[PDB]
RNA sequence: CUGACUGGGGCCUGUAGAGCACUGAUAGGGCUAGGGGGCCCACCAGCCUACCAAACCCUGUCAAACUCCGAAGGGUCCCAGGUGGAGCCUGGGAGUGAGGGCGCGAGCGAUAACGUCCGCGUCCGAGCGCGGGAACAACCGAGACCGCCAGCUAAGGCCCCCAAGUCUGGGCUAAGUGGUAAAGGAUGUGGCGCCGCGAAGACAGCCAGGAGGUGGCUUAGAAGCAGCCAUCCUUUAAAGAGUGCGUAAUAGCUCACUGGUCGAGUGGCGCCGCGCCGAAAAUGAUCGGGGCUUAAGCCCAGCGCCGAAGCUGCGGGUCUGGG
RNA sequence: CGCCUCCUAAAAGGUAACGGAGGCGCCCAAAGGUCCCCUCAGGCGGGACGGAAAUCCGCCGGAGAGCGCAAGGGUAGAAGG
RNA sequence: CGAUCAACGGAUAAAAGUUACCCCGGGGAUAACAGGCUGAUCUCCCCCGAGCGUCCACAGCGGCGGGGAGGUUUGGCACCUCGAUGUCGGCUCGUCGCAUCCUGGGGCUGAAGAAGGUCCCAAGGGUUGGGCUGUUCGCCCAUUAAAGCGGCACGCGAGCUG
RNA sequence: UCCCCCGUGCCCAUAGCGGCGUGGAACCACCCGUUCCCAUUCCGAACACGGAAGUGAAACGCGCCAGCGCCGAUGGUACUGGGCGGGCGACCGCCUGGGAGAGUAGGUCGGUGCGGGGGA
């Protein structure tokens, strides 16, 4: 199981720890998509920035 | 009028007015009650004006229960001074009241009398109020 | 001193000061209508400290005048 | 108008300095406290100001003994 | 006398959703059972305003059962002054502690003199059998002057019902009335 | 509500337990005297001795001494050498003292 | 590879909330010291209470410097994910040590200030570059390497100024409310729910009566509109010992009330919706304008589109990295 | 105007204002070390002078006393006598 | 060992004032004027109807309390201006607001008439001369339909006065 | 490894208060003495020593009783990390994760380790 994570809302104005969560997920630009293994540590950061992000389950 | 006989501290920080009442939200003594719909600091002079209004309507007879007490000192700096130089002097006392509080209760009086007295009393208070009647819901508390 | 019988008159001062005197009023005169006793105080700068002295003196004249009509 | 208050003393930075499961060396201060809010347990000494400190190299362990108080122990490694 | 109230079982439905649908969430329990239930708010209100915590309410469950209950507890919305939850105590053949209405018979002599009858307790806490629940307990207050009082020791109890509060607990008092003639001394106090 | 006996017992014992030595506890009844060597870390008794178990007879003091010598002989058999004396609620004197002295004569270290 | 952030686990905490066991506050009862006022007395004992009122008890509450309780979180350590203009170490060079608005949490202030002082965060500062908000540093959208007469979106919008629906389904509002406010007042209007009264015929109109004992604590001469204590009953509808004009004397008119009428509903609560009043300040007005009323307003449910220097496409530069 | 205690301080630490309240500039040759022993305040009853409270007797009693002085923490299983 | 070096990280072993006779360098980082934000105070309007008004809550009043409006008072704050925004009063010249002093219209009156009181509409025009005082204001004289209250940098000193 | 008792721990009131009952063979206690060791700011009360006539009265042990004390759900709520909205404000909501205190039902007159002495 994997997660397709798309950054859809800008982190400008959001706390720096949410900005860091994006960095841990490797999301650096709007509309950028990353396919990450579904582990609890990755899921925790995806959930932290859920309001900025669009998630899909893949394969 | 109402104020503490003594206190540990002369002056209190202002604090906040969030939320519904902590307690005192059910009729506990009389047959009818005046319930607060909005939060406010209710002054001792407002309380007394409400009381006197009710005894004036009853003329003779009935019983009033005052369920709020102004124990919070109210502070004001002398007129025309600048900021600083310490906290202003105590000028009065207030009872903190939040939505749902039963502030006054009446008994020993007809429904028409209780409705009218509590209405007049409500006009002396800086908040919106509601008149209620003792219920099984109150008795179950 | 029941106020409904008071006519408070705020105007400008007279004499030493600065721009403050020319602009800031703070000259007070109260008038007790039932007795006709008037008092104006123009000592310190602020009218509130000028009204305080004006109030206490007005009552002092009200009492000294009634105590006259009583011992007369 | 003036104030007769305006005083306060320096903050004393009290509290637990090493939590349960931390690897300490002998002498490591474990708790700064006023009185015995924590009591010295196995391999833990107490100084004249109630400071708890490790007597041996080891691992910190806490224990709540009800009416007997809370204790701080060091478990040798 | 005895009231009936249709109840329904609930599992994971959110209390807010139920309450927005007009359903009053609740629970029913005793030493043997514990079930999450809900009742129609207006239907419950019609009953409870009569039954209160004094009279038996039997709940007609959807599985065909019918359990005799007393309301143990009603949680009120402090702001809106409305019920948000009910505890239904499922009765059984054992004696049970409960509140029994006090009915104040007579007009106190103090009341005739202008006083006011302060009804400190409008019910009394009691151990009794479910088969044995009286509807009220009469109290003769006509002897009370300003300011005399009655206590739970003065209660004449029907057969099979035992006081569950201290007999020292005061239950009624006749107090002096409000009087405008006192206002002036209070104002100049 | 504790008694002087209970407080005195806790007082002297707590002090002993802090040193972490094996604890030589002594119980003294009107007739008999008993001793057990206790590992308070495991909550277990290692070796025991008493006048009631040895069927000792005479003067209570000379008896106590004998139960002390007995406890020592068995203790050394287990390799128990160093110990800490738990007089409990008793003064270090008379029967308790005699038992202690008898334990020492046997080569118990304290 | 140790970083920010994240997962699991251990431990530390006394805030929100709440509570009243402690410290104090506290209303009303009970119970009862102490007084107070009255009784009988001074023979010193003896009785009253609706005065004040400790302790205690009950009901009911209040607290930054109260806590029997007590979260969400926060901190820290271990293992793990995390290769980032991350981190650690040693040196060279600094600049800054006037901040500011906003959100949340408090103090101060007046539950004032484009106020002030801290905490967490954020943005401007330095992003007065870009889209929206009429205009506008910090609100919303979004981090501008250059080029394009290409595409997709964000907030916001889609009647004309002005790019895109005079789009679709059901409501609400008549106030230009929308497009500037409160206590309070109102047969504005709409929607639920729950009780009265209805052919021994209702509500509303017309019609006939609407009485008799007839005074009291009782008086400033007023049985009934004078202040209370009053609420018995009766002349075979059965009509208050009384709500609106005369009254420190009487009329008379009137209801509630009863019958007589016509023939169909009528009245009372309670929750919600949207509107009316309250609503007066100084150069000329206006919601940005024009204009808008089954809307071009508000609520709900939809599909489409416009919309930026965000994203994509194409081409180019530069640095770093990987070949 | 330096130092201590409590609060403000937003449950780690720290955190400002001419914010809310109090203390310190000493003290003890024992009020220190160590052994040993002992347990308080208060309430009720009893009791010559003698009282609300001197000391004595009894019962009730987990700490509300004490710990040199402010406050807090701590404390009788003593840090108290 | 000698510190109220207590301004307590302690400039010298050793130290107070005054300046309208004043000076320079700076600051709108900071006050006095005006503005601005705020509206405590101020002015005005309401809600409640206790009681007054011989009788009668509301002709006229409105105990104790409650809600607002205005931005003319005194303040609070320190936001533009200290490489300058000239500050009172008078004169001249106006113009605006209406919470209206008069004049016009109207409702209630405890409106007989006349004359009043009070509230509603209404800003078209009008709103005198003089004594005192630097005065604004206020008192007084003689009149008047009336002798209104405010804004305009408490309008107006590149218009005057001083 | 079962029951009683005597030591000593652990959990830290579900273990406590009170009431009642029960136990002396053994053990423990009171008890009998104060010569001796040791002791009383006076007192053999305590501490201590030598004892064994008596009693389980006191204490302690073991049962029972829910008047008190203690413990205490399940529901629901407050509050809230994160995410959003509304109000001019005092303040009010929605989503997602967390989730009390009070109160109700109920529970409790203890459980357990080691070593002794005794009993089956
Ligand atoms: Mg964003
Ligand atoms: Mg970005
Ligand atoms: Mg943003
Ligand atoms: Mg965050
Ligand atoms: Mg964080
Ligand atoms: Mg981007
Ligand atoms: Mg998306
Ligand atoms: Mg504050
Ligand atoms: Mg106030
Ligand atoms: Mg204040
Ligand atoms: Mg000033
Ligand atoms: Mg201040
Ligand atoms: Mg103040
Ligand atoms: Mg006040
Ligand atoms: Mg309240
Ligand atoms: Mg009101
Ligand atoms: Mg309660
Ligand atoms: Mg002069
Ligand atoms: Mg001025
Ligand atoms: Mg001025
Ligand atoms: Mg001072
Ligand atoms: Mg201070
Ligand atoms: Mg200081
Ligand atoms: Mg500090
Ligand atoms: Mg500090
Ligand atoms: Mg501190
Ligand atoms: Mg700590
Ligand atoms: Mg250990
Ligand atoms: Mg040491
Ligand atoms: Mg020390
Ligand atoms: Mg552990
Ligand atoms: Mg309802
Ligand atoms: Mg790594
Ligand atoms: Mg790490
Ligand atoms: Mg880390
Ligand atoms: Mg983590
Ligand atoms: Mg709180
Ligand atoms: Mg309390
Ligand atoms: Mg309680
Ligand atoms: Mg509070
Ligand atoms: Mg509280
Ligand atoms: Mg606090
Ligand atoms: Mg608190
Ligand atoms: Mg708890
Ligand atoms: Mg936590
Ligand atoms: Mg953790
Ligand atoms: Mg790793
Ligand atoms: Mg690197
Ligand atoms: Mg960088
Ligand atoms: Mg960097
Ligand atoms: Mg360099
Ligand atoms: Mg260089
Ligand atoms: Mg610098
Ligand atoms: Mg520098
Ligand atoms: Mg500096
Ligand atoms: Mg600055
Ligand atoms: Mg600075
Ligand atoms: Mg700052
Ligand atoms: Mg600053
Ligand atoms: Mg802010
Ligand atoms: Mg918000
Ligand atoms: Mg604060
Ligand atoms: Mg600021
Ligand atoms: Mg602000
Ligand atoms: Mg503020
Ligand atoms: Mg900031
Ligand atoms: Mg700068
Ligand atoms: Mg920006
Ligand atoms: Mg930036
Ligand atoms: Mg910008
Ligand atoms: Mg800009
Ligand atoms: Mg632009
Ligand atoms: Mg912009
Ligand atoms: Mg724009
Ligand atoms: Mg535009
Ligand atoms: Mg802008
Ligand atoms: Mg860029
Ligand atoms: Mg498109
Ligand atoms: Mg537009
Ligand atoms: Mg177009
Ligand atoms: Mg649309
Ligand atoms: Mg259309
Ligand atoms: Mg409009
Ligand atoms: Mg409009
Ligand atoms: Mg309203
Ligand atoms: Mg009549
Ligand atoms: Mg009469
Ligand atoms: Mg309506
Ligand atoms: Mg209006
Ligand atoms: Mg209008
Ligand atoms: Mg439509
Ligand atoms: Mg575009
Ligand atoms: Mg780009
Ligand atoms: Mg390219
Ligand atoms: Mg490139
Ligand atoms: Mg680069
Ligand atoms: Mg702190
Ligand atoms: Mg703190
Ligand atoms: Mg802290
Ligand atoms: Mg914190
Ligand atoms: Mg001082
Ligand atoms: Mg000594
Ligand atoms: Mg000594
Ligand atoms: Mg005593
Ligand atoms: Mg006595
Ligand atoms: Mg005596
Ligand atoms: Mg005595
Ligand atoms: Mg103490
Ligand atoms: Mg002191
Ligand atoms: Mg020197
Ligand atoms: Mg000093
Ligand atoms: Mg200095
Ligand atoms: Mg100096
Ligand atoms: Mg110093
Ligand atoms: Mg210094
Ligand atoms: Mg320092
Ligand atoms: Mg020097
Ligand atoms: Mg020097
Ligand atoms: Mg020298
Ligand atoms: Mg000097
Ligand atoms: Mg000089
Ligand atoms: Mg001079
Ligand atoms: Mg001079
Ligand atoms: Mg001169
Ligand atoms: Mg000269
Ligand atoms: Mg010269
Ligand atoms: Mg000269
Ligand atoms: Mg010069
Ligand atoms: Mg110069
Ligand atoms: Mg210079
Ligand atoms: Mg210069
Ligand atoms: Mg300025
Ligand atoms: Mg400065
Ligand atoms: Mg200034
Ligand atoms: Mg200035
Ligand atoms: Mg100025
Ligand atoms: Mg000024
Ligand atoms: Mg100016
Ligand atoms: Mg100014
Ligand atoms: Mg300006
Ligand atoms: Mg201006
Ligand atoms: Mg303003
Ligand atoms: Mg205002
Ligand atoms: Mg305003
Ligand atoms: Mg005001
Ligand atoms: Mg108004
Ligand atoms: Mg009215
Ligand atoms: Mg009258
Ligand atoms: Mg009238
Ligand atoms: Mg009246
Ligand atoms: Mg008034
Ligand atoms: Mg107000
Ligand atoms: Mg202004
Ligand atoms: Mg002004
Ligand atoms: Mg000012
Ligand atoms: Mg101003
Ligand atoms: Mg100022
Ligand atoms: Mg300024
Ligand atoms: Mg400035
Ligand atoms: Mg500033
Ligand atoms: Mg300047
Ligand atoms: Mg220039
Ligand atoms: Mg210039
Ligand atoms: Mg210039
Ligand atoms: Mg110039
Ligand atoms: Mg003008
Ligand atoms: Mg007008
Ligand atoms: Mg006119
Ligand atoms: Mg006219
Ligand atoms: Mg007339
Ligand atoms: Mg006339
Ligand atoms: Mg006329
Ligand atoms: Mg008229
Ligand atoms: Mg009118
Ligand atoms: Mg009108
Ligand atoms: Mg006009
Ligand atoms: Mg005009
Ligand atoms: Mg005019
Ligand atoms: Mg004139
Ligand atoms: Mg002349
Ligand atoms: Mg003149
Ligand atoms: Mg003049
Ligand atoms: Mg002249
Ligand atoms: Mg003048
Ligand atoms: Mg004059
Ligand atoms: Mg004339
Ligand atoms: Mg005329
Ligand atoms: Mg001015
Ligand atoms: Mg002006
Ligand atoms: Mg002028
Ligand atoms: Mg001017
Ligand atoms: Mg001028
Ligand atoms: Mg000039
Ligand atoms: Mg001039
Ligand atoms: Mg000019
Ligand atoms: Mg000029
Ligand atoms: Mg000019
Ligand atoms: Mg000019
Ligand atoms: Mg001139
Ligand atoms: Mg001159
Ligand atoms: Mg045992
Ligand atoms: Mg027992
Ligand atoms: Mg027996
Ligand atoms: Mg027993
Ligand atoms: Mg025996
Ligand atoms: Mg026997
Ligand atoms: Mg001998
Ligand atoms: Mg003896
Ligand atoms: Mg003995
Ligand atoms: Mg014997
Ligand atoms: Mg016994
Ligand atoms: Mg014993
Ligand atoms: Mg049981
Ligand atoms: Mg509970
Ligand atoms: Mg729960
Ligand atoms: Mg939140
Ligand atoms: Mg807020
Ligand atoms: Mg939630
Ligand atoms: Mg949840
Ligand atoms: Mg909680
Ligand atoms: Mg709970
Ligand atoms: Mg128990
Ligand atoms: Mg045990
Ligand atoms: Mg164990
Ligand atoms: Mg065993
Ligand atoms: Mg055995």
């Amino acid at each position: 199981p994997r997660l397709k994570v798309k950054l859809v809302k800008s982190p400008i104005g959001y706390p720096k720890d949410q900005k860091a969560a994006l960095k841990a997920l490797g999301l650096r630009r709007l509309q950028q998509e990353r396919v990450l293994e579904d582990t609890p540590a990755i899921r925790g950061n995806v959930e932290k920035v859920a309001h900025l992000v669009r998630v899909e389950v893949v394969e | 009028m109402l104020m503490p006989r003594r206190m540990k501290y002369r002056k209190q920080q202002r604090g906040r007015l969030k939320g519904a009442t902590k307690g005192g939200d059910y009729v506990a003594f009389g047959d009818y009650g005046l319930v607060a719909l909005e939060p406010a600091w209710i002054t001792a002079q407002q309380i007394e004006a409400a009381r006197v209004a009710m005894v004036r309507h009853f003329r003779r007879g009935g019983k009033i229960f005052i369920r709020i007490f102004p124990d919070k000192p109210y502070t004001k700096k002398p007129l025309e001074v600048r900021m600083g130089k310490g906290k202003g002097n105590v000028e009065g006392y207030v009872a903190v009241v939040k939505p749902g509080r039963v502030m006054f209760e009446v008994a020993g009086v007809t429904e028409e009398q209780a409705m009218e007295a509590l209405r007049i009393a409500g006009h002396k208070l800086p908040i919106k109020t509601k008149i209620v009647r003792r219920d099984a819901y109150d008795e179950a508390q | 001193i029941n106020p409904a019988d008071l006519r408070i008159d705020t105007f400008r001062s007279s004499g030493a000061g600065g721009q403050h005197v020319n602009t800031t009023d703070s000259a007070i005169r109260i008038t007790h209508l039932p007795t006709g006793i008037v008092v104006e105080c123009q000592d310190e700068r602020s009218q509130h400290k000028n009204k305080a002295k004006a109030l206490s003196v007005l009552g002092a004249r009200i009492h000294a005048a009634e105590m006259a009509k009583r011992q007369q | 108008g003036s104030t007769r208050n305006g005083r306060d003393s320096q903050a004393k930075r009290l509290g637990v300095k090493r939590y349960e499961g931390q690897v300490v060396r002998a002498g490591n201060i474990l708790v700064r406290q006023r009185g015995t809010r924590f009591k010295p347990g196995k391999n833990v000494g107490m100084g004249r100001d109630f400071t708890l400190f490790a007597l041996v190299d080891g691992v910190v362990e806490f224990q709540d003994r009800g009416r007997l108080g809370r204790y701080v122990h060091v478990r040798p490694l | 006398m005895e009231y009936r109230l249709k109840a329904y079982y609930r599992e994971g439905e959110k209390p807010s959703a139920l309450r927005r649908a007009g359903k009053l969430p609740g629970v029913m329990y005793n030493r043997h059972l514990n079930r999450k239930v809900y009742v129609d708010l207006v239907e419950f209100d019609k009953v409870f305003r009569q039954a209160s915590i004094h009279h038996v309410i039997v709940l007609e469950l959807p599985d065909g059962q019918s359990l005799p209950t007393l309301v143990r507890q009603v949680n009120l919305d402090k702001r809106r002054r409305r019920p948000e939850h009910v505890d239904f105590f499922v009765l059984s053949d054992e004696p049970v502690e409960m509140y029994v209405p006090l009915r104040f018979v007579g007009t106190p002599a103090g009341v005739r003199a202008g006083g006011v009858l302060q009804e400190i307790h409008r019910d009394i806490l009691v151990k009794v059998s479910p088969r044995n629940i009286p509807e009220f307990i009469e109290v003769d207050v006509s002897g009370l002057e300003i300011g005399d009082s009655l206590h739970a020791s003065d209660l004449k109890l029907p057969p099979g019902v035992e006081l569950a509060v201290s007999p020292e607990e005061t239950i009624a008092a006749v107090v002096p009335p409000e009087d405008v003639e006192k206002l002036a001394e209070e104002a100049a106090a | 509500r504790l008694t002087a006996y209970e407080r005195r017992k806790f007082r002297v014992r707590n002090r002993i337990k802090r040193t972490g030595r094996l604890r030589l506890s002594v119980f003294r009844s009107l007739k008999h005297i008993y001793a057990q060597i206790i590992d308070d870390e495991k909550g277990v008794t290692l070796v025991s001795a008493s006048s009631l178990a040895l069927k000792l007879k005479g003067n209570k003091t000379e008896v106590a001494r004998q139960v002390g010598r007995a406890l020592a002989e068995k203790a050394l058999a287990l390799g128990i050498k160093q110990v800490a004396f738990d007089r409990g609620p008793y003064k270090y004197h008379g029967r308790v003292k005699a038992l202690a002295e008898g334990a020492r004569e046997g080569g118990l270290e304290f």
